[PDB]
């Protein structure tokens, strides 16, 4: 039995990388975990043993489910390919548990890059992230734990619409939480800057949702799991007196 | 038959392009209801999901 | 008449989206900046109308070389041809060529658009098994660390590219490589130990190669050989903590997350 | 040769016979002992010279 975790990217059908198509093709058995049925009726006709994992949704123990199931497969001796949306790696902690886990029980595990959302978004709003650079964080983990973000480059805020979710104490609707999100992206971004909430196409005839408002109007906004917050520049740049002038660079340029 | 449509325009370049050219024209030679082809139209992903 | 700029990813024919494949195959005229011999003989197996953007380098300013590159795909888009640009990785990500020739399509009138492909970036994260999302990730380019401000997060995997021309200049090439690279540590050692675990990584080209996944201390930087592809990547070196404030008040601790 | 790193990289089951029997499978696909010999020691410089 072995494991290879594949991505199918965003768009449905087209966006998936010819190697990683090949490996669902040649599957003794597949994982799945797609957005719509599309994306599932497309897999099936790729190979028809295909397990739907989306029968599984504490997200902890659903994911434990997943990885569980996942390793029958490989334990019995199964070639077994895991097919998920956009890149396998990337905010989908699904694939790297079930590699983890297969390593350890002495199976081959590995796993091919696909194109993510972030990928999706450099080309619809036709940003270069390589001379641009660029930020990301997961929304909740920007809340609950202390992170900086550098408010002169690109700042990518991912699952935006679980913004803030957690063990219920006390009762909090979400734009609730998105206030307070405002309020601490607020320490770096003024209430009016301009923000993004970006959901790449997943479907050929549909168009992407490229929406600009002020920061200040996001827990009004409606927002969808697929959603991804985009939150361009705030500061100048500055030089770098002090490295350029061990570089050889001084004031007088 | 919508999804069949959908998975061969999604890794399909020369239909992506024929569609972009008559969209209506190119949903209708691939069978597709009038309705579909407005719910593509009118971007009714919600129709579109019922629909199929 | 119009323009489409797919990417070919890192690996040789396999790197590829179903759907750029199919817009190289059934493009009249294909322009091409790839790598090596194994990918332009790929290509031009996939669709025999090939321009190898690369007669236009030096055989002069890049800037020059650029012009020529978007103004012989642009000729093309102007004799009404479908014209379909084969870059390396993703055509969007240190593109320029791409964005311009998009652009001045846009602006005269043309149908264009950018299919995303696989980068550099999303090789390394299947390659190493790291997830960005883990502790959240920043990427800058080398020299515009070095030459703006730009303070890192310590508990994100900092990714710095084009490590190899890092803080260089007209005015600070009287320096070596090593010596800027030595001046980069320094810099770095602000929020990182000398001794802290760097990684040098490359994305392999060829099925047959393996990535360059080269650990060492942030302090032999200097030493090391670097490749134009190169790219510098420094884990964490300080573990996340709760934000206290925020959880108290949405009344939360710790467990409750 | 070209055709057999084409195949080697759009197709997973060759990748993955390659992966565990990469001599016989280059064998099979037509490969000189020398350009084998290139690949297992990861000699690119050599394997262009038989480009
Ligand atoms: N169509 C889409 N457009 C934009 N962002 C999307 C998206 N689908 C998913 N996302 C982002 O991804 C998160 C889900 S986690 C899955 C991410 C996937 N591995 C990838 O490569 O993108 C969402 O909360 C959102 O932040
Ligand atoms: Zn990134």
């Amino acid at each position: 039995g072995s494991l290879v975790c594949v991505g199918t990217g965003l768009q449905l059908a087209g966006q998936i990388s010819v190697l990683s198509r090949s490996y669902i093709e040649h599957a003794d058995i597949v994982f799945s975990l797609l957005p719509d049925g599309f994306s599932q009726r497309w897999l099936t006709k790729l190979n028809p043993n295909v397990i739907n994992l989306q029968q599984f949704y504490n997200r902890r123990d659903t994911y434990e489910q997943m990885v569980n199931a996942i390793l029958d497969a490989v334990r019995a001796g199964k070639k077994t390919v895991c097919a998920l949306y956009g890149h396998p790696g990337v905010f989908a902690c699904v694939s790297h548990m079930a590699i983890t886990r297969a390593k350890a029980e002495g199976f081959s595990a590995k796993m091919e890059p696909g194109i993510s959302a972030e990928a999706c978004l450099w080309a619809d709003l036709g940003i270069d992230p390589g001379n641009s650079g660029h930020q990301s964080f997961e929304a909740s983990q920007f809340m609950f734990f202390n992170h900086v973000p550098d408010p002169t480059t690109h700042l990518l805020l991912w699952q935006i619409a679980i913004a803030g979710e957690h063990t219920l104490t006390q009762f909090h609707t979400s734009s609730d939480r998105l206030q307070i999100l405002v309020e601490q992206l607020n320490q770096w971004y003024p209430l009016d800057h301009e923000v993004v909430i970006y959901e790449a196409a997943n479907l050929p005839i549909q168009a992407p949702r490229i929406e600009r408002l002020p920061l200040a109007n996001l827990p009004q906004a409606h927002l969808m799991p697929i959603s991804t917050l985009l939150i361009p520049p705030a500061k100048k740049l500055e030089y770098n007196y002090a490295i350029l002038a061990k570089l050889g660079i001084g004031p007088e340029d | 038959g919508l999804s069949d449509f959908f998975t061969q325009l999604g890794q399909d370049a020369q239909l992506m392009e024929d569609y972009k050219q008559n969209p209506e024209a190119v949903m209708r030679a691939h069978g597709l209801t009038d309705e579909q082809i407005n719910a593509v139209m009118t971007g009714d992903m919600e129709k579109l999901k019922t629909l199929s």
